[PDB]
């Protein structure tokens, strides 16, 4: 539906919140992440791609990437949250996103299937035997676009 | 990073490294002397010399291929290779044909080579390969080449892990910084010295070892 | 949870304290408020909110803003933000506080107008230009310091 | 104030569900886990520990590290498998370590969340009295003996 | 057409396949060959796919 | 001094003559150690310096090879396996100590954890089985003055 089980007239993301009211860790009616109102910058998308990396405005405030490269900081893999805009079916006028821990649903590209981290080369990948390892809560379903999370 | 012609979003990425430390390491052998010995038997102080100055490089060869980066070494070449990759394997008839189709799959790619760091069992044996009967297929059809084969070096060196082949270029690939040069030093009072009548012979040197990259460098293990 | 209203006091004041757009989320770092690491005392404790300006130190700890430094992230440009699974606190017995940057009240003089951004100079004006989390435009100053909502 | 302790911290105690996600990713392997660390090892000697700051040193060598009063911005996105340990500190000396990452809960048993210093990797101590710097990006305050995400 | 554009795999392993009367089955030699079939050079690309062979 | 009484291998000699062995008053080999100076040190101490393989003097009396890197010791295999040996004021070396030749312990310096031969003028060496002397198979702890024997 628009808003509740679902979110739709986005193409920045898509349903989200499929569990039924928040349980997010910190949360209190969340804050703006940014893209289709203008972030920073987004790293990757080697095809029609919307997921990037993302970053932490250093706190609870996060937004698409901020920060060069991909190296190590803290903080845990999110399930991703995209609220519906207040617009027709462009992007902007999106709502205060809360950010669930462990919430339903996105898409899941790595190795693994509740597991995914997030890489410069777009979508969510497996690791590396350098850097990083595998270990998410990528959830159900799969569907790989500039609409995704179905 | 495909273009919006594919209508596909251009890909902004960006490189990725992870960052290996050294510290300064020393690299020493000795040889241990009797000087009653050295006098009667004449030469002998001449060959210990060469016996301990052999002995320190050697010591340093095994180092640079086999080990794993601890924290008392360096870079070491077994590491930094890429993996094997069993689809370059093929069946065979010979270790020299092995041996030959490891070597071209680096050209491919666009790797550096110059020279074959084998293990000595590989190497040796690939030397001396059959046609199921005899006939080196890796060497001439009447003479044998042991030196440098396709224009390129090759190295026979004992520990590397077992019956595998590596081509990659020495120059790209590696550099050895040196806070000193190779230097004898002897001292008839030290640990051993005492004890008994003797002169202690130590001939050393202070390294450091940088691996560039994982790449330039391709390892292939033969057929299953 | 306790939101101030006010526009007198630098330490005190809010008007804004989230703050619209779609997609971003992953990544969570949190911080202490006020002055830490004090005394060889082990014990942390919970206190009051203020939500002022804040500026970190550099690492986890954000205190009394007499400056702004830094072009990049979240700078020296930090507000707490107010959460249900907290007691919040500000300055005097912080405790562990979730913390947001961009997009809130910044504090005027008369020198400059418009956007909360990252910038080197304490009373903030333009120059890194477009969103980064900001969707805010002052174009009204006050003397002294005071707290301005965009 | 701020050395290792022992006492259930180092090496690792009993098994809870410390994975969200599936158990066991086989990523980084080639890292080697060191024997002894900083500070005083009571109780066994281990060179990595489940949950806190963790640094690849010397090269194919991965470490503990302090993250002290303050700091953890740039902290970890790989932590060091928590499977096996009772507070979600303590992991196995020696080999090519397994690793997770970030996405899962961990638990930490006894008193205080997310308030004070460390007095160890993976632990909080409060009494709610006396402002004492928090760094990692730990949750909930309101709930003593909570699941905490990294 | 003067030249083979091959995928990196097939060639490799189309390399690597020696007689069992112990002749290199590019050209019959016992020598190091720097990849020639037809006395022709490989050209290789990715894009072409294994088990394909392109002369042009 | 007096001192020594009683079954001590542990603080007689200068290093151990055995930690796990045991002799009495049993004298299956009533010959002398000429290693291990006195004269400069207590009468509960012997002073060795190896207590593993010994060849003969002219007389009577036992003592560590003292052999170079060109020089070796034939047969004559005898270890110290002695704790008091017939005395009455502790063991020191020109009184009684009862040998056996399959005791305990075999210095090893090397790098231990090998078989280990005695050549000991401070060179230390491995064995073999046909190059040097056959130990049986044995691992031998690396520097001396605490060697665990198989």
């Amino acid at each position: 539906p628009y808003v509740r089980l679902g979110y739709e007239g986005i193409l920045n993301g898509a349903h989200d919140i499929d569990v039924a009211g928040l349980n997010g860790v910190e949360q209190l009616a969340g804050k703006f992440a940014t893209i289709g109102a203008n972030g920073v910058k987004l790293a990757g998308d080697n095809g029609t791609n919307a997921v990037g990396l993302f970053r932490e405005d250093l706190g609870d405030m996060v937004n698409a990437s901020e920060k060069a490269s991909f190296y190590f900081r803290g903080g845990e893999y999110y399930v991703n949250i995209s609220r519906t805009s207040l617009t027709a079916a462009g992007i902007a006028a999106g709502d205060e996103i809360t950010c669930d821990a462990d919430g339903k649903m996105i898409k899941f590209t790595g190795t693994g299937k509740a597991l995914g981290v997030v890489t410069h080369v777009g979508e969510y990948r497996a690791g590396n035997m350098y850097e990083k390892a595998t270990q998410g809560v990528t959830d159900t379903d799969t569907f790989i676009g500039f609409i995704m999370y179905v | 990073a495909l273009p919006v012609y594919d209508k596909d979003v251009d890909a902004k990425a960006f490189v990725i490294s992870k960052r290996g430390q050294v510290p300064d390491q020393v690299i020493e052998g000795d040889r241990i002397q009797v000087p009653t010995f050295e006098i009667v038997s004449y030469p002998q102080v001449r060959f210990s010399q060469v016996k301990e100055r052999r002995f320190n490089v050697i010591d340093r060869a095994q180092q640079r291929a086999k080990a794993d980066i601890m924290a008392v070494e360096d870079a070491e070449i077994f590491s930094l290779l890429e993996g094997a990759a069993t689809a370059v394997n093929a069946v065979t008839i010979s270790s020299g044909g092995l041996q030959r189709a490891a070597l071209t799959k680096a050209f491919q790619e666009v790797e550096k080579h110059d020279l074959v760091v084998t293990k000595i069992v590989m190497n040796a044996s690939a030397f001396a390969d059959i046609r199921a009967w005899g006939q080196n297929e890796f060497d001439p059809v009447t003479q044998h080449e042991v030196l440098q084969t396709g224009l390129f070096g090759h190295i026979w060196t004992a520990d590397i892990l077992i019956s595998k082949k590596v081509p990659q270029n020495t120059v790209y690939v590696l550099a050895d910084p040196e806070f000193v040069g190779v230097m004898p030093i002897r001292q008839d009072i030290q640990v051993i010295p005492a004890d008994k009548p003797e002169e202690l012979r130590l001939g050393w040197v202070i390294y450091e070892e940088l691996g560039l990259a994982v790449v330039n460098s391709l390892a292939i293990a033969k057929i299953s």
